[PDB]
């Protein structure tokens, strides 16, 4: 998740398309009810963009997974 | 003690002729605001007494002018003197500073001044005029107090004008009302039009401005966006709502404006040839300094593959679909399927069949390449072979 909003947006879309395969991959990660709504929200979100707008995306999934909201200064 | 500050202290009389002078002689600072002053003559019993008073403060104060023609005292020490919420007239005021030559600062706020005559041998080096929360003050009563030489300060904000024009100055010509004015707070105004910028542009020696709390500087989403047309209108602008006004944001912002103001140059007449130019009257009226301008500037989702998998060994498992990136490596998918059947990596094979070439079966054999390599397309199939 720290590396889903780095300051090079080719790095946030790696970083986001590899979570997305390892997701896909791997079962035994997130519930099945909750895994429909991370899939939904990650392919729905263009991380190559403005990042105050991807950001808000971020810590949107971060609540959905049970991840504590990393913040700076 | 120099700086005396005796704000709601109850103080109604002077004292003793003398006293004052003899206690404290080097007086500089007096802040008799909010006292129980009911009449003038005692602050100028005060005054008098002292003979360094540089700053004299007595806002809030119920004070009655004498309505006499006599000059009521002689202040050269006093420069900084502030009238606020006393109820003031011009008259009165041009009273009041017929006796301090070296009055150098005036603040006049809530007093409802209603300016009439034209301040000659009086308000010759008062720099500060702040005349706020005044709504007598319009657009005609700032032309009388404009012809001021030594009136460089001016904050006239909460006042309800909306235009300052230049009658005397045409389009891109300095005009002689305000020859010092570098710095007009500007605030709780309903400014509404454009051609408020384009008009304060064509002062002589303009700098510091501030623009806060208008219809048109609103704390919206166009604020940055106005702040940049302002910046580009008036060019002489140093600094904008009390920030500096930095060369690269002012180059931003008048090379913002050309791009977004040259449609309304080409189709009202502008050429990039002199001899060509015929702009309106409009144009040049709407954008005076548009000339100076252009002579120094010149003239995941979508990603996805929806594909099946199908088994020729195993036909007894259906033909699932599954969405993968374009960019997913060979890999990754055998161990996706090595998991998903339990069934060994390194005896996996793959291949793709595309509907638009039936018959043909072109395998999956090197692992460090990826999907989007081998023309694999949406509507595709993965043939897993174990």
């Amino acid at each position: 998740c720290l590396l889903l909003c780095h300051r090079f947006p080719l790095i946030r879309k790696t970083t986001a398309s590899q979570v997305y395969e390892t997701l896909l991959t791997y079962s035994d990660v997130v519930g099945a009810d909750v895994l429909d709504e991370v899939v939904t929200v990650l392919s729905d979100t263009a991380w190559d963009a403005e990042l105050a707008v991807v950001r808000e995306q971020r810590n949107r999934l971060c609540d959905l997974l049970g991840v504590p909201r990393p913040q700076l200064v | 003690l120099q700086e005396v500050s005796l704000r709601n202290c109850a103080v109604s009389c002077a004292g003793e002729k003398g006293g004052v002078a003899e206690a404290c002689p080097n007086i500089r600072k007096v802040d008799l605001s909010k006292n129980l002053l009911s009449s003038w003559d005692e602050v100028i019993h005060i005054a008098d007494q002292l003979r360094h008073l540089e700053v004299l403060n007595v806002s809030e104060n119920k004070l009655k002018f004498p309505s006499g023609s006599v000059l009521t005292g002689t202040l050269s020490v006093l420069k900084v003197l502030v009238l606020n919420q006393t109820g003031i007239t011009w008259a009165e005021v041009l009273r009041c500073v017929a006796g301090c030559p070296g009055l150098e600062e005036l603040y006049l706020e809530s007093n409802n001044i209603f300016i009439s005559e034209r301040p000659t041998d009086v308000l010759q080096t008062v720099k500060l005029l702040d005349l706020s929360s005044n709504q007598l003050i319009d657009e005609n009563q700032l032309y009388l107090i404009a012809h001021l030489p030594r009136l460089e300060q001016l904050i006239l904000s909460d006042t309800g004008i909306s235009s300052l024009h230049f009658p005397d100055a045409g389009i891109g010509c300095k005009t002689s009302m305000f020859p010092s004015l570098k710095y007009l707070v500007v605030n709780d105004n309903q400014i509404s039009q454009w051609s408020f910028f384009n008009e304060l542009e064509k002062l002589p020696s303009l700098r510091a401005l501030s623009c806060l709390r208008n219809p048109l500087t609103k704390e919206d989403k166009e604020a940055e966006t106005a702040r940049l047309l302002i910046i580009a209108s008036i060019g002489q602008l140093k600094t904008l709502n009390k920030c500096e006004i930095l060369p690269e944001e002012r180059r931003r912002a008048e090379l913002d404006y050309r791009k977004a103001f040259g449609n309304e140059w080409k189709q009202a007449g502008g050429h990039k040839d002199p001899e060509k130019n015929r702009l309106s009257e409009e144009f040049l009226t709407a954008h005076p300094r548009y000339q100076f301008l252009c002579l120094k500037y010149g003239a995941l989702k979508n990603q996805l593959l929806t594909l099946k998998i199908k088994y020729p060994h195993q036909l007894d498992q259906k033909v699932l679909e599954k969405q993968l990136p374009g960019s997913m490596t060979i890999q990754k998918v055998k161990g996706l399927l090595s998991r998903l059947l339990k069934v060994p990596v390194s005896d996996l094979l793959l291949s793709y069949e595309s509907p638009k070439k039936p018959g043909r079966e072109i395998e999956l054999e090197n692992d460090l390449k990826s999907l989007q390599f081998y023309s694999v397309e949406n509507g595709d199939c993965l043939l897993v072979r174990w």
